């Protein structure tokens, strides 16, 4: 429903034999940066290689961000699809090459089959055991609960370890409440009363539930997608067990911490066993880091380190610059605002600025997908200001075109009324000569320099 | 398996001859650098034998001339058995602690220290189990257990009933107890009692009895590094650090403390020290304040080698405003010796062309293999490389069994190298934003 | 679907309506129940698994009387038989691709004695394999009129 | 009150039922042999005031959990070459997709250790729970 600047694009618009169909999926021309993201496509989808980068070097607005995001689209949603700007590395609680490596490994997926072994019913029965410790100065504790499940096929007693009573005194438990139990982690979850005490007369709203169907004791399969990144942050502040560390764990402030390697290559280890026992098979996707001149030479050297990992996904960085300075790196300049050092590792996909006439086909596709009507007049209008300004610009016209034509009465948009939208809404260049014939003056009515 | 084919996937080795240190050709996976590879072959008999202490090594080249490869090589042949640490110098600049903190824990994870311990250890499959619990549970028990050649009962002691109920153990269970500690370890379940495991799905694997005696004295060599040591008595659970990585900086207390406790522990013989070997990665990303740091580290006996590889020409030194050779200042390098890596001659690229495109899946037509060579010579080896991928998945889309010089003419239109690439973007200047942030959008 | 259907069954029971609802899958059958039993309806059934006399009973029940709102019915165990016309609407939740049996079934409805107009709804899903179904079933019944026209004798 | 049903040889079968003596085993012919042997009123020219069966085909729209599940399961057609399965397969979840695979109480992934159950036969009546959560990183 809502329309955001690359809602028509909907994929590659490719032939089977590879070759991009000159207007299709949304787009127009780019035909050899749209061949290209093909063939890294098909390097994603055949999961075999680790850490390639791509370039995609090109002016602004020649639709970088549109074959990025068209990648993602043929690659569907089973692959991991990571962007960022590279003014998202910059992070005040972590070094920069943290985010980068969780980024890297948002990248890469995991599907794992997961068996929950459970335990569910009506408690009906729930009764503590105590030792009597002498000299601990804490006092007592409890030493086990004896606790009472029924289903609707049979029934348990179950006498509980204090560390799973302490799950089920968090979670509120009484006498004919429905309760399940998680083994795998000991956690209890409390369904609801039991509908054998279904009464309006109670003030609290009580989530009355039938008893369990089934046998008491359960074992459940799910399927489970999950990153390498969430793998790593899951035992890096563990929040899983009933244990004191992982109780205090969920109090706590959330907070991020510089994962180490060490960490990093247990989990690989972990999941490896994984895929050796087949619950898991791995889903390798990709980073998209877009406004890559905004990394800085520290990024850049780190990339030479983590591209070399074995596991890495594939890099995609957008950069829209000619010769320029390497942030951090204030003597260096070349090509894209990339070290030329990093550059010799990428595949580099240049993009072209349009034709008059791909302008006014990508004119028509939008103004079909914001939904607004234009006549051939308003179209070659609208066109105009494509080639004369920017793509951008004449895009950013048919919004308020529509309203100003629709205020009249008209339901389809005409030249009149671009015409008042050239004048309401101006581009970069002639707010630019406001600026310019204004600041010879100074006082009251001068712009700020 | 998880690990995919990376860059230097095809690096086994150092290819070098073990009794002279003379490089062949090719070999293990590395082609020519044969100066280069001998130098980095006294090397590794440096770390092997232990005997000097911090040594720093500067691999000194232009960039794709194999100064990582060679530095996989050394890893790869100084395998498992040796700490290796690899440090990309931008790693240094944590929030999380000072740069010289970084730099003392890096230091510190490349020395090892190796510790022998023996355990009995009780391993077979459950017979049966019997738990008398009168209510309260775990009064009295018996194991029965078995291997193909043994057959045992065990009256239990109660907090062995409550690790056998606690790991719910039952018949057919192949188990293996550390009775030093009594925790207990399910290896699997037997295959002739798979219809007693009617609450296991069909994935379930099943193993066969395990062999010989009940009871083993199994020994196992650890290594922990002086780093561990470090962080296990910085606090409580300070070993959760080294996951977590939320280290402060540790006091030097502590570490003076370690250092003399694990002297003590080599002249007792109940540990020995094995030095490993830091590897920094584009050493010039460290600045002023690091080198000096390094200087003084470096003279410790528990100090690693360390190795080094710079791509800079005489290029400026970080945190300061001159410049020096390899980007490094002259007060370091004065402790440095550097090893050298040239470019590539021709049958050089066609070899390393070769042997990656055999580590990658790809059936590779001589002729495609000359133009790949070509294009090596002209746009470089890494280029060329990253063609061998995209003319298999160019080849593999018109169904092709060859990459053929069709599918590398494909790759070589579709994808640009840096040369052509810079050529671009001078040619399309005025549509790229500029240094001086000017651009012109229009057509 | 059962979105659909609860909008429709809160307007017609607000409306005052009596409904029938076909199933091809009995187990949706359970579901469905389930839905009803989590709500204020009252509900009969019928399918394949009843017994005949609680066949016989159930639709003397719903004939009997009005509280009972909807009555639950598998399409083939349930689409032949008897009268039910203190019904006046149809739901087919799901259409058998034999016409004759929807048509049997809406028939149990529009029927001899029946009180009111009988509406009919079927809840198709578009762009499912639900469409192929309606598609054959109303090729099918065209056919159906090809092959025979007229009275007889 | 449908004898036509899917085909004529299916026809056949009720005519050969009550006259096998006439019929063993150009449509237009068909009206003309029927006669004698059928008969068949119809409710238009026939009990008049029960007015014509109205009638709305709803055409109404997945949800969202249907789709993806439809998409997973309509990706299979596209590895074809099975409908004989996968037309009720869709047919499942176009009426409910608990119906395919019922949803239920749901936790994220546990990457941890414990011990499972291997037989419930044997468990019993009254079984002892302990603490078997454990890390499957195992720092020695
Ligand atoms: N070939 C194309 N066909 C259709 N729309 C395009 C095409 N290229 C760019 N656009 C649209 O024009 C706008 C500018 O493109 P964008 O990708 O943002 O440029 P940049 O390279 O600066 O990211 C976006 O709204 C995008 O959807
Ligand atoms: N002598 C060699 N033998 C085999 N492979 C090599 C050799 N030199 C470089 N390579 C490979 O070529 C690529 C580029 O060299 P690399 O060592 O990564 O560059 P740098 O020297 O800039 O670190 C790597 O994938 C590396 O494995």
């Amino acid at each position: 429903h809502r329309t955001a600047a690359h809602t028509h694009i909907k994929g590659l618009g490719l032939n089977s034999s590879g070759i991009a169909e000159k207007q299709a999926a949304g787009f127009v021309g780019q035909c050899a940066a749209r061949e290209a993201c093909g063939v890294v496509v098909d390097l994603i989808k055949a999961h075999k290689m680790a850490g390639r980068g791509v370039l995609l070097a090109g002016g602004p607005g020649t639709g970088k961000t549109a074959l990025a995001l068209a990648i993602s689209q043929e690659l569907g949603t089973k692959i991991p699809f990571c962007p960022i700007t590279g003014s998202e590395i910059y992070s005040t609680e972590v070094k920069k090459t943290e985010v980068l490596m969780e980024n890297f490994r948002r990248a890469i997926g995991l599907r794992v089959r997961e068996t929950k072994d459970v335990y569910e019913g009506e408690v009906t029965e729930m009764t503590p055991e105590e030792a009597e410790n002498p000299l601990g100065g804490y006092g007592k504790t409890i030493s086990t609960l004896l606790i009472g499940l029924k289903s609707a096929r049979g029934q348990k007693k179950l006498r509980l370890d204090p560390s799973i009573y302490e799950a089920i005194q968090k979670e509120r438990v009484q006498v004919g409440d429905v309760i399940y139990i998680e083994t795998n982690t000991g956690a209890c979850k409390r369904v609801g009363r039991s509908d054998a005490y279904a009464t309006e007369f109670d003030l609290e709203a009580e989530e009355y539930v039938p008893i369990p169907k089934g046998e008491v004791h359960k074992k459940k399969e799910i399927v489970q997608d999950v990153t390498l990144h969430d793998l790593d942050v899951a035992n890096a502040r563990p929040q899983g067990g009933q244990d004191i560390i992982s109780m205090m764990g969920q109090l706590m402030k959330p907070k991020m911490t510089e994962i180490t390697d060490k960490l990093r290559m247990e989990i690989n280890k972990v999941v490896q066993k994984y895929i050796n026992q087949g619950v898991a098979e791995l889903i390798p996707g990709v980073l998209f880091i877009d406004e890559a001149h905004m990394l800085d030479i520290e990024c850049f050297t780190y990339l030479n380190k983590a591209l070399e990992s074995p596991i890495a996904p594939i890099v995609v960085l957008a950069s829209n610059r000619g010769i320029a300075t390497i942030r951090g790196a204030d003597d260096l300049k070349a090509a894209h605002g990339i070290p030329p050092d990093f550059l010799q590792r990428l595949l580099i996909i240049p993009t072209h600025p349009y034709e008059p006439d791909e302008i006014r086909r990508i004119v028509r596709i939008r103004a079909q997908t914001e939904g607004v009507q234009l006549t051939d007049a308003a179209v070659d209008r609208v066109a105009e200001h494509g080639v004369r300004i920017s793509l951008r610009y004449c895009l950013q016209l048919l919004a308020p075109a529509s309203i100003l034509a629709r205020v009249n009465g008209r339901t389809q948009v005409d030249v009149q009324d671009i015409a008042e939208a050239e004048e309401l809404f101006l581009d970069a260049r002639r707010s630019a000569n406001i600026l310019t014939s204004t600041g010879e003056s100074g006082g009251l009515h001068g712009f700020i320099s | 398996g998880l690990n995919l084919i990376a860059a230097h996937s095809h690096i086994r080795g150092l290819g070098v001859d073990a009794d002279t240190l003379e490089p062949r050709p090719s070999s293990q996976g590395l082609v020519g650098q044969e100066k280069a590879r001998k130098a980095a072959a006294v090397v590794l008999e440096m770390i092997k034998q232990g005997k000097i202490a911090g040594r720093a090594v500067l691999i000194a080249g232009p960039p794709s001339t194999g100064k990582t490869a060679i530095a996989m090589g050394m890893a790869q042949s100084l395998g498992q058995d040796v700490p290796f640490t690899t440090l990309a110098a931008s790693e240094i600049f944590s929030l999380e602690m000072s740069k010289t903190e970084a730099l003392t824990q890096a230091f510190r994870k490349s020395i090892g220290v190796r510790i022998k311990e023996e355990s009995e250890i009780m391993e077979g499959e459950v017979v049966e189990i019997q738990i008398d619990r009168s209510t309260g549970g775990a009064k009295q028990g018996k194991l029965t257990i078995k291997t193909t050649d043994m057959e045992a009962i065990y009256d239990m002691g109660s907090k062995m009933i409550d690790a056998m109920t606690k790991e719910r153990v039952m018949a057919g269970d192949i188990i293996s107890i550390d009775k030093s500690s009594g925790k207990i370890t399910k290896l699997g379940r037997s295959y002739a009692r798979s219809r007693d495991y009617d609450a296991m799905g069909v994935d379930t694997k099943f193993l066969q009895c395990p062999e010989g005696e009940l009871q083993k004295r199994k020994e196992v060599v650890h290594t922990v590094s002086l780093h561990e040591i470090d962080v296990i008595n910085s606090r409580t659970q300070g070993f959760l650090a080294l996951f977590s990585g939320d280290t402060g900086e540790i006091r030097s207390e502590i570490r003076d403390q370690i250092n003399t406790k694990v002297a003590e522990w080599k002249e007792e013989g109940k540990a020995e020290i094995v030095p490993g070997v830091l590897f920094i990665d584009e050493v010039h990303m460290l600045d002023i304040e690091c080198f000096s740091y390094i200087n003084r580290a470096l003279e410790s006996d528990l100090a690693p080698i360390v190795i080094m590889a710079s791509n800079r020409g005489v290029s400026r030194i970080r945190g300061t405003d001159y410049k020096s050779p390899h980007g490094l200042p002259l007060d370091f390098l004065d402790r440095v010796v550097i090893i050298n890596t040239h470019p590539y001659t021709p049958d050089e690229l066609r070899q390393i062309l070769s042997i990656r495109a055999q580590e990658e899946e790809v059936d590779l037509t001589p002729d495609a293999l000359a133009l790949l060579t070509k294009i090596g010579q002209e746009a470089g080896l890494r280029y060329a490389s990253n063609l061998i991928t995209t003319s298999q998945l160019i080849a593999a889309k018109r169904r092709a069994k060859q990459v053929g010089v069709e599918d590398v003419q494909r790759s070589f239109k579709l994808f640009y190298d840096p040369a052509r690439s810079v050529r671009f973007v001078q040619e399309s200047e005025k549509r790229l934003i500029g240094n001086d942030g000017v651009v012109d959008f229009s057509y | 679907k059962l979105a659909k259907l609860d909008e429709l069954l809160r307007e017609l029971k607000e409306g005052g309506h009596r409904v029938l609802l076909y199933f091809q899958m009995t187990r949706m059958i359970d579901l469905m129940e389930e839905y009803l039993t989590y709500r204020n309806y009252k509900y009969c059934r019928l399918d394949g698994s009843t017994k005949l006399e609680d066949r016989r009973d159930t639709v003397a029940d719903f004939q009997t009387r009005p509280e009972i709102f909807i009555f639950l019915l598998s399409t083939r165990a349930g689409g032949l038989g008897i009268n039910l016309t203190t019904a006046d609407t149809v739901i087919f939740y799901d259409s058998d691709w034999n016409p004759t049996i929807d048509s049997q079934a809406m028939d149990r409805a529009h029927r001899l004695g029946q009180t009111k107009q009988v509406t009919v709804y079927r809840l198709i899903t578009r762009g499912t394999i639900e469409e192929r179904i309606r598609k054959r079933a109303l090729q099918k019944e065209e056919v159906q009129r090809v092959v025979i026209t007229g009275t007889g004798s | 009150g449908t004898p036509i049903q899917n085909n004529m040889q299916e026809l056949w079968a009720l005519l050969h039922f009550i006259m096998p003596s006439l019929f063993d085993s150009q449509l237009k012919r068909l009206h003309m042999i029927l006669k004698p042997f059928m008969l068949r009123r119809v409710k238009k020219h026939v009990q008049k005031e029960l007015g014509d069966k109205i009638e709305i085909d709803v055409f109404c729209e997945l949800s969202y959990r249907q789709r993806a599940m439809y998409q997973s399961l309509r990706n299979q057609i596209s590895i074809m070459d099975t409908l004989m399965n996968l037309v009720m397969q869709f047919r499942k979840v176009c009426n409910h997709p608990d119906l395919f695979e019922r949803a239920d109480t749901s936790s994220p992934f546990f990457c941890g250790h414990f011990a499972e159950t291997g037989s419930f036969l044997r468990e019993g009546t009254n079984v002892a729970l302990g603490y078997s959560t454990r890390s499957l990183v195992e720092y020695r």
